[PDB]
C-alpha cells in the first residue's frame, strides 16, 4: 500500500500531474494573498508609530547601570602577570572607548563643548523634526582620570587595582533627577548634589565590604556620577553618534586571590530598583585578581 | 511622567471582564 | 498448543446417542431404574469436576487500569514524554543553568496520559459494575434418581451416567439421554434456536444430535410433561458448555474507530518527523551545532503532537456513550459506541432477537373470514371486531377447553409478560382471551366442567363438557379442539353469525384454503368446535363417564380456526426498514426451520415482498429448481444442511450476488463461519443475538448486540453492547449516534489540529530568522490544555447538517476519519492565517515599545543572553535583561490571546463542515459557553495578581486584543465562502480538496 508512487494511469507521490499543478497553483495564490495581507496590516502598524519617539516607554521606567567589561557572569578573574588572561577585558574596554577619542569627536557641526563643570540639563527644543539634527555634548577621555591614560592603540590599563567604568542606560527623553539635599544616608559623597546623578559602589555583606579596602571614583571634573548637561536623549535618528556620560571606579586596596562582590548602586528620585532585575538602578560585579 | 502606566486599572478591568463573561456563560448554559 | 484446542471446538459436536437401551447401560455402567450408588456418584464428582461451567477468566482491576494507560493514542503521548526527558537529558548535561521548560512538559505529557487513563477507566469500570448487578445466579436443585431412591441435590453435585428426572417446569441440568418421556416438550430456544417447544422422545430420531429428541440439553427448560434420562456430558464438556468456552477463546478484532485513530497517528507523526528532520538538517546547515540541532529535532517533533486531543477524544466518546446509557443501550466498550455508525451488514438472530420467543395467538378463522389479533408485545396494534356471536362462541371453546391457568403472583403483571402454567399453545390462548375477551377467571368457573378428555398421543384431540349457565337454554355445552385435519373428520355442522349450516364443500374448501394460508405463513393452526347436547337425551343428572361414546364425536358445530406463532417485537419491522433505508444489508442467521424463518423474514423486512427465491421461481413455472438461473432470484434461503458442505468461495458468491439472504438451520459454529464470510468482504459486521448459539457470533463480530433479559448470559458477556430494554429500535439509535459522533469527531479533531500551526511557527522562525521567541511553552500549554478544552468538547454537542440516516454507510477503505483534506485545511489554510495573526500581534507589541520589526532580525543572539543588559533597540534605548524579558513574556501572553481570538472564528467554521453558519445556527449552548469561558479564562490568565510571578504571563495593554480581530474575521469569511461554493458547486474542486 506504500507503492502508490506511480501507475500507468498517472499518479506521483499520491496524485496525478494535472492535480499537482492545480493544488500547487491554488496554494501559491492563497499564500501570496496571505503574504500581501500580512504586509498590508503590518504596514498599517508601521504607520501608527512615529520616527522620533517610541509609543510605549514604561517598560524601561528604571534605567539600568552597565559596565565596560561585559563579563560572562559579571565576574572579573584574571592574573596580574599574564597579559592574555585579561585580554578579553581590555579589548572590550578599548573597543567601547574607541568612539570617545579626541579624533572621533572632531566635527563642530554635530559636537558641542558642554564644559568642564556639570551644569543644568540641556533641552534642545521639542522631539519633532522641525529643528535639524541636534548637537551632542562632547566627553573626552581625560575626564576619567587614572583609567584613560594617553596610551597607544592598546590602553595599558591597571593590572593590579583594576578599573571598571559604569554607564547609565541611554533613555529617550529621560531627565535624571538626583536626590534632594535631604540625602537619606547616601554613603559619603561630594556636595555637588544638584547637577550630577550620584553612583556609589559598595560591597554586599560584612565580608565583601571588608575585603574591598579603598575605591577611587573619577568623573567629569572629579565627581562620582553623571552630569545633567548630557540629558535628555533625543533618539538615534535625531542624535546619531551620541555620547552618554561615563564614570570610572577603581578598586585600589583589594585582597588578591579572593572573589569579592561589589554593588554599585545609582541614587536618585527618577532611578528605580528591582528585586528581580539586579541591573535596574543598581549593578553587580564579582572581582577576583588572582595572582 | 511618561514612564508610568496605570496597569492597575487595566488589570482590574480585565478581572471584572473575566468575571462578567464567565457568569454570563453560566447563564447561557442554564437555560432553565 | 491452544491452536489445536480452538479448532477441535469450532467443529460441530458428535455423539453416541444412537444406541439400544441395553448398550447404553453397558457403556456407562448404570442401572436404568435405580441410577447409581451414592459412592459411585461422589467418585465421578471428585474425578473430573462438579457439574458447572468453569467460571469466566477473571480480569483483575489493576490489569485493565494499566490497559487504559496504554493503547494507540496514549502510546504516542508516552513516546512524546520519553522524548521530552531525553531532550532534557541532553540540555541539562550540556549547557549552563538549564531551563525547566522541557521537563515541565515531560511531567505534563505523562500526567495527560495518567488522567485520561483514570477517567476512561472510571467509565469502563462503571459500565462493568452495573453489569455485576445483573447476575441473578439462582442455584437450581435437580431431581436425580440414585440407588432406586429419588433425591433433590445441587446442580453441581450431578455426575455422568445416572438417572435424572425432570418435571414440567424444571430446567434440564446437564445434557441427558432421554430414556422414558411422557408428553415432554423441552425449550431448545436459548441453545439451538428452535422456537416452538420441541418434544423429547426416547427413541432416536435424527442423526444430528441436535434435531433428535432422545437428548435433553444444558440450559434448556422442560415446558410440560416429564421425562427420565442418563447424564452423558457434564460441565464444560456439555453442548452449550463447549459453545461458551469457544466464545471465551475467540478474538474481538480491531474496531473501526481504533483503526481511524491509528491512521490518524500515522499522518501526525509523518508530518511531525518530516518537519523535525527537514528543520534539523536546515539547522545544521545554518550555524547550530549537533548539540542544539538534536534539541530542535525533538522539540519540533514533540510540539507537533496534539496533547489536549486525547482528553477531548476520550470525552467525546464518553459524551456519546452517556446518551447510549440514557436510552438503556449500555456499551461495555467505550469505543463500540461508534461501531454501529460504521456498520454496513447486520447479522440478526430470529428467535429471541427479531421475534419475542413466546407463542402468541396470531390469526383466527370465523364466518369464513381471517381476523388478525394484536400480536404486539406492548398491545399497540389494530384490534379485531369483537361484537359478533361467532367470536363469543369460539372464545368460549378456547377459554374453557384448555389446560392453562395463571399462577399466584401473576396479578399485577401485564396480561402478556405474565407466567402461565401449561403448554405454549394453551398459554397463547389464555393470554388472548384474558386480553380481548375480558377475563378467563370467572368465565372458566361460569361453565362447570363435568368430564374431560386430555390430549391424546394419536388423533390429538382435547374435549370437555360443561354445564350451560345461559338464562335461556339448559343444554350441556361440549367443546373440543385439535388439529384442523383431525377436527374436519369429526364435524358436520358449521357456525355462521350465530346459526348453523351443513358441511357444504363451497365453504368447506374455503376453510381448506384458509388452513393452507395460515399454515404456509409459517403459523400453527388449530381447529375449535362445540356442540349443544340434547337435554332430552342427556339430562342434567346423567353422568357421562369417560369410557364409551357418551358425546357425539361427529355432527359437531365448527366455529373457526386459530393460528399462532412467536411474533416479532414491536419496533423490529420499522427498525429493519430504517437500517435498509440507511443502506445496511440485513441478513438473518438462525437455527430454526426454514418454513417459519422465511415468513418471519418477509414480515420484518429482510425479504421484501415480490422478490422471489430460487425455489419460488421454480414453483411459479412448475419446473424443477435446477433449471432456473440463481441470478434471476434476488433473495435466497440457505439451509444449514447444505451449508455444511461449502467452501469459502461459495459463501462469498452467496453474499455478493444475493442482497437478501436468510441462513436457516445453521449451527452456532456455522453462525461464526457466516460472520467470517461477511468479514471477508471487508465490510463492518454487527451481530445481534440472544441465545448461547449467538455467543461465538457476537464475540468475533466487530460488535455483538445482546438482549438484557431475553438473552442468555453467555452471549451477554461476549457481546460489546447490551440492550437493557430489549427494544430493537435501539439499533437504529445506535447507528445514528455512531455516525453523528464520527462527524463531530472530524470537527473536534480539525479544531485542535488547526491550533498546531500557530503553536509551532513561532519556534520555527525563531530558528530561521534568529528573532526572539514569539510564543513561550507555558503559553502553549494554556492553549492546548486550557482555553481550547471547552470549545473542543462543545464541538461534540453538534447536530446533523443533513439526514445522516439517509446517507450510506462509510467505506473503511475510502472514507477515513482524518484524510488529506483535513490537513490541507487545518495545517494548510486555517492554521496558516492563525500563525500570521499571532506574528502580527508580536510585531505590534515589539514595535510600539521601541523594537521595530526590521530591527528584530538576528536579535535573539544578544536577546536570550542573560548578561547583555544594554541591548539597543530602533530608537537607541538600552534595555536590561529583565526589562526586555518582561516585554517578551508580555509578548507571549498576547500571542496566546491572539490564538483565542482566531479560535473564535475557527470554532464557528469547524462547527459546520458543509452548511453555512447562518444555516446551522449558533444554537449549541455549550459552544456559546465554550466561547464565553475561553474569553474570560484568557483575560484571567493575563490580569490575575501574580500571573507574571507564577506563569510569566504579564497583563496586556487593552490595544492588543484588537490586533487579531481582522484575522479572525478573515478566517470566518474565507471558510464561509468556502462552504458556500461547496453548496452551489458540489461537483469536485471545492469538495474533493477542502471538504473533509
Ligand atoms: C593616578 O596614578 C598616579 C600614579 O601614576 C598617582 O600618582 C601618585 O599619587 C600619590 C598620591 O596619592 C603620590 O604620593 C605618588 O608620588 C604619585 N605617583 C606618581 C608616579 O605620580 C595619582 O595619585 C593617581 N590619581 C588619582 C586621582 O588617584
Ligand atoms: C590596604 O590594605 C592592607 C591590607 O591588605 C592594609 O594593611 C594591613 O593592615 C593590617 C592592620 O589593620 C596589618 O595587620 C596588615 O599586615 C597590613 N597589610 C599590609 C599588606 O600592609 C592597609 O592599611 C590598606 N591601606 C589603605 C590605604 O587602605
Ligand atoms: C467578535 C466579537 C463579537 C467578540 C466579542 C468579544 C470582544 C468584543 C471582547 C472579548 C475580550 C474583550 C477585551 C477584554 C479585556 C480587556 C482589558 C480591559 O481592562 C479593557 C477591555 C478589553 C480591551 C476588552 C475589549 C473587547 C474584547 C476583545
Ligand atoms: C520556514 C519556511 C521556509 C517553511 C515553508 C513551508 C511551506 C512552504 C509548506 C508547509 C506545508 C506545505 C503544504 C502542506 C499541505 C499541502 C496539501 C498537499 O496534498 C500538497 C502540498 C501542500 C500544498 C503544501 C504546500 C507548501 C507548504 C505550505
Ligand atoms: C477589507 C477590510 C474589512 C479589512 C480592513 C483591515 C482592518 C480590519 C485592519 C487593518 C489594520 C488593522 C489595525 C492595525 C493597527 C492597529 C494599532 C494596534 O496597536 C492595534 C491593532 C490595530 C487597531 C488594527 C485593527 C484592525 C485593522 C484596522
Ligand atoms: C545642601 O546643604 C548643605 C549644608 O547642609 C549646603 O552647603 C549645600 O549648599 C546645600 N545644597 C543645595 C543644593 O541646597
Ligand atoms: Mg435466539
Ligand atoms: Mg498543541
Ligand atoms: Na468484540
Amino acid at each position: 500500500k506504500k507503492f502508490i508512487w506511480n501507475s500507468e494511469k498517472k499518479e506521483f507521490l499520491g496524485r496525478t500531474g494535472g492535480s499537482w499543478f492545480k493544488i500547487l497553483l491554488f496554494y501559491v495564490i492563497f499564500y501570496g494573498c496571505l503574504a500581501g495581507i500580512f504586509i498590508g496590516t503590518i504596514q498599517v502598524m508601521l504607520l501608527t508609530i512615529s520616527e522620533f519617539k517610541p509609543t510605549y516607554q514604561d517598560r524601561v521606567a528604571p534605567p539600568g547601570l552597565t559596565q565596560i567589561p561585559q563579563s560572562q557572569k559579571t565576574e572579573i578573574s584574571f592574573r596580574p602577570n599574564d597579559p592574555q588572561s585579561y585580554e578579553s577585558y581590555v579589548v572590550s574596554i578599548v573597543r567601547f572607548l574607541e568612539k570617545y577619542k579626541d579624533l572621533a569627536q572632531k566635527d563642530d557641526m554635530i559636537f558641542e563643548d558642554c564644559g568642564n563643570v556639570p551644569s543644568e540639563l540641556k533641552e534642545r527644543g521639542e522631539y519633532n523634526n522641525e529643528r535639524g539634527e541636534r548637537k551632542v555634548c562632547r566627553f573626552r577621555l581625560e575626564w576619567l582620570g587614572n583609567c584613560s591614560g594617553l596610551n597607544d592603540e592598546t590602553y595599558g590599563y591597571k593590572d593590579g587595582k583594576p578599573c571598571v567604568i559604569i554607564k547609565l542606560n541611554r533613555v529617550l527623553g529621560f531627565k535624571p533627577k538626583p536626590p534632594k539635599n535631604e540625602s537619606l544616608e547616601t554613603y559619603p559623597v561630594m556636595k555637588y548634589n544638584p547637577y550630577v546623578l550620584p553612583v556609589h559602589c559598595t560591597g554586599k555583606r560584612d565580608e565583601d565590604k571588608e575585603k574591598v579596602g579603598t575605591m577611587e571614583y573619577f568623573g567629569l571634573g572629579g565627581y562620582p556620577g553623571f552630569p545633567l548637561q548630557y540629558y535628555p536623549y533625543y533618539g538615534k535618528l535625531l542624535q546619531p553618534k551620541y555620547l552618554q556620560p561615563l564614570m570610572a571606579v577603581q578598586f585600589t586596596n583589594l585582597t588578591m586571590d579572593t572573589e569579592i562582590r561589589i554593588e554599585c548602586k545609582a541614587y536618585g528620585e527618577n532611578i528605580g530598583y528591582s528585586e528581580k532585575d539586579r541591573f535596574q538602578g543598581r549593578f553587580d560585579v564579582k572581582i577576583e585578581v588572582k595572582s | 511622567d511618561p514612564f508610568y502606566y496605570d496597569y492597575e486599572t487595566v488589570r482590574n478591568g480585565g478581572l471584572i471582564f473575566a468575571a462578567l463573561a464567565f457568569i454570563v456563560g453560566l447563564i447561557i448554559i442554564l437555560s432553565k | 498448543k491452544e491452536r489445536d484446542m480452538d479448532e477441535l471446538k469450532k467443529e460441530v459436536s458428535m455423539d453416541d446417542h444412537k444406541l439400544s437401551l441395553d448398550e447404553l447401560h453397558r457403556k456407562y455402567g448404570t442401572d436404568l431404574s435405580r441410577g447409581l450408588t451414592p459412592a459411585r456418584a461422589a467418585e465421578i464428582l471428585a474425578r473430573d469436576g462438579p457439574n458447572a461451567l468453569t467460571p469466566p477468566p477473571t480480569t483483575p482491576e489493576w490489569v485493565k487500569f494499566c490497559r487504559q494507560l496504554f493503547g494507540g493514542f496514549s502510546m504516542l503521548l508516552w513516546i512524546g514524554a520519553i522524548l521530552c526527558f531525553l531532550a532534557y537529558g541532553i540540555q541539562a548535561a550540556t549547557e549552563e543553568e538549564p531551563q525547566n521548560d522541557n521537563l515541565y512538559l515531560g511531567v505534563v505529557l505523562s500526567a495527560v496520559v495518567i488522567i485520561t487513563g483514570c477517567f476512561s477507566y472510571y467509565q469502563e469500570a462503571k459500565s462493568s459494575k452495573i453489569m455485576e448487578s445483573f447476575k441473578n445466579m439462582v442455584p437450581q436443585q435437580a431431581l436425580v434418581i440414585r440407588n432406586g431412591e429419588k433425591m433433590s441435590i445441587n446442580a453441581e453435585e450431578v455426575v455422568v451416567g445416572d438417572l435424572v428426572e425432570v418435571k414440567g417446569g424444571d430446567r434440564i441440568p446437564a445434557d441427558l439421554r432421554i430414556i422414558s418421556a411422557n408428553g415432554c416438550k423441552v425449550d431448545n430456544s436459548s441453545l439451538t434456536g428452535e422456537s416452538e417447544p420441541q418434544t423429547r422422545s426416547p427413541d432416536f430420531t435424527n442423526e444430528n444430535p441436535l434435531e433428535t429428541r432422545n437428548i435433553a440439553f444444558f440450559s434448556t427448560n422442560c415446558v410440560e410433561g416429564t421425562a427420565r434420562g442418563i447424564v452423558v456430558y457434564t460441565g464444560d464438556r456439555t453442548v452449550m458448555g463447549r459453545i461458551a468456552t469457544l466464545a471465551s477463546g475467540l478474538e474481538g478484532g480491531q474496531t473501526p474507530i481504533a483503526a481511524e485513530i491509528e491512521h490518524f497517528i500515522h499522518i501526525i507523526t509523518g508530518v511531525a518527523v518530516f518537519l523535525g528532520v527537514s528543520f534539523f538538517i536546515l539547522s545544521l546547515i545554518l550555524e547550530y551545532t549537533w548539540l542544539e540541532a538534536v534539541i530542535f529535532l525533538i522539540g519540533i517533533i514533540v510540539a507537533n503532537v496534539p496533547e489536549g486531543l486525547l482528553a477531548t477524544v476520550t470525552v467525546c466518546l464518553t459524551l456519546t456513550a452517556k446518551r447510549m446509557a440514557r436510552k438503556n443501550c449500555l456499551v461495555k466498550n467505550l469505543e463500540a459506541v461508534e461501531t454501529l455508525g460504521s456498520t454496513s451488514t447486520i447479522c440478526s438472530d430470529k428467535t429471541g432477537t427479531l421475534t419475542q420467543n413466546r407463542m402468541t395467538v396470531a390469526h383466527m378463522w370465523s364466518d369464513n373470514q381471517i381476523h388478525e389479533a394484536d400480536t404486539t408485545e406492548n398491545q399497540s396494534g389494530v384490534s379485531f371486531d369483537k361484537t359478533s356471536a361467532t367470536w363469543l362462541a369460539l372464545s368460549r371453546i378456547a377459554g374453557l377447553c384448555n389446560r392453562a391457568v395463571f399462577q399466584a403472583n401473576q396479578e399485577n403483571l401485564p396480561i402478556l409478560k405474565r407466567a402461565v402454567a401449561g403448554d405454549a399453545s394453551e398459554s397463547a390462548l389464555l393470554k388472548c382471551i384474558e386480553l380481548c375477551c375480558g377475563s378467563v377467571k370467572e368465565m372458566r368457573e361460569r361453565y362447570t366442567k363435568i368430564v374431560e378428555i386430555p390430549f391424546n398421543s394419536t388423533n390429538k384431540y382435547q374435549l370437555s363438557i360443561h354445564k350451560n349457565p345461559n338464562t335461556a337454554e339448559p343444554r350441556h355445552l361440549l367443546v373440543m379442539k385439535g388439529a384442523p385435519e383431525r377436527i374436519l373428520d369429526r364435524c358436520s355442522s358449521i357456525l355462521i353469525h350465530g346459526k348453523e349450516q351443513p358441511l357444504d364443500e363451497e365453504l368447506k374448501d374455503a376453510f381448506q384454503n384458509a388452513y393452507l394460508e395460515l399454515g404456509g405463513l409459517g403459523e400453527r393452526v388449530l381447529g375449535f368446535c362445540h356442540l349443544f347436547l340434547p337435554d332430552e337425551q342427556f339430562p342434567e343428572g346423567f353422568q357421562f363417564d369417560t369410557d364409551d361414546v357418551n358425546f357425539p364425536l361427529d355432527n359437531l358445530c365448527f366455529v373457526g380456526l386459530i393460528s399462532m406463532i412467536d411474533p416479532p417485537r414491536a419496533a423490529v419491522p420499522d427498525a429493519v426498514g430504517k437500517c435498509r433505508s440507511a443502506g445496511i444489508k440485513v441478513i438473518m442467521v438462525t437455527g430454526d426451520h426454514p418454513i417459519t424463518a422465511k415468513a418471519i423474514a418477509k414480515g420484518v423486512g429482510i425479504i421484501s415482498e415480490g422478490n422471489e427465491t430460487v425455489e419460488d421461481i421454480a414453483a411459479r413455472l412448475n419446473i424443477p429448481v435446477s433449471q432456473v438461473n440463481p441470478r434471476d432470484a434476488k433473495a435466497c434461503v440457505v439451509h444449514g444442511s447444505d451449508l455444511k458442505d461449502m467452501t469459502s468461495e461459495q459463501l462469498d458468491d452467496i453474499l455478493k450476488y444475493h442482497t437478501e439472504i436468510v441462513f436457516a438451520r445453521t449451527s452456532p459454529q456455522q453462525k461464526l463461519i457466516i460472520v467470517e464470510g461477511c468479514q471477508r468482504q471487508g465490510a463492518i459486521v454487527a451481530v445481534t443475538g440472544d441465545g448461547v448459539n449467538d455467543s461465538p457470533a457476537s464475540k468475533k463480530a466487530d460488535i455483538g448486540v445482546a438482549m438484557g433479559i431475553a438473552g442468555s448470559d453467555v452471549s451477554k458477556q461476549a457481546a460489546d453492547m447490551i440492550l437493557l430494554d430489549d427494544n430493537f429500535a435501539s439499533i437504529v439509535t445506535g447507528v445514528e449516534e455512531g455516525r453523528l459522533i464520527f462527524d463531530n469527531l472530524k470537527k473536534s479533531i480539525a479544531y485542535t489540529l488547526t491550533s498546531n500551526i500557530p503553536e509551532i511557527t513561532p519556534f520555527l522562525i525563531f530558528i530561521i530568522a534568529n528573532i526572539p521567541l514569539p510564543l513561550g511553552t507555558v503559553t502553549i500549554l494554556c492553549i492546548d490544555l486550557g482555553t481550547d478544552m471547552v470549545p473542543a468538547i462543545s464541538l461534540a454537542y453538534e447536530q446533523a447538517e443533513s439526514d445522516i440516516m439517509k446517507r450510506q454507510p462509510r467505506n473503511p477503505k475510502t472514507d477515513k476519519l482524518v484524510n488529506e483534506q483535513l490537513i490541507s485545511m487545518a495545517y494548510g489554510q486555517i492554521g496558516m492565517i492563525q500563525a500570521l495573526g499571532g506574528f502580527f500581534t508580536y510585531f505590534v507589541i515589539l514595535a510600539e515599545n521601541g523594537f521595530l520589526p526590521i530591527h528584530l532580525l538576528g536579535l535573539r543572539v544578544n536577546w536570550d543572553d542573560r548578561w547583555i543588559n544594554d541591548v539597543e533597540d530602533s530608537y537607541g534605548q538600552q534595555w536590561t535583561y529583565e526589562q526586555r524579558k518582561i516585554v517578551e513574556f508580555t509578548c507571549h501572553t498576547p500571542f496566546f490571546v491572539t490564538i483565542v481570538v482566531v479560535q473564535w472564528a475557527d470554532l464557528v467554521i469547524c462547527k459546520t463542515r458543509r452548511n453555512s453558519v447562518f444555516q446551522q445556527g449558533m444554537k449549541n449552548k455549550i459552544l456559546i459557553f465554550g466561547l464565553f469561558e475561553e474569553t474570560a479564562l484568557a483575560a484571567f490568565l493575563s490580569y490575575c495578581p501574580g500571573m507574571g510571578v507564577a506563569l510569566r504571563m504579564y497583563p496586556l495593554k487593552p490595544t492588543w486584543w484588537f490586533c487579531a480581530f481582522p484575522y479572525s474575521l478573515l478566517i470566518f469569511v474565507y471558510d464561509e465562502v468556502r462552504k458556500l461554493i461547496i453548496r452551489r458547486r458540489p461537483g469536485g474542486w471545492v469538495e474533493k480538496e477542502t471538504y473533509y
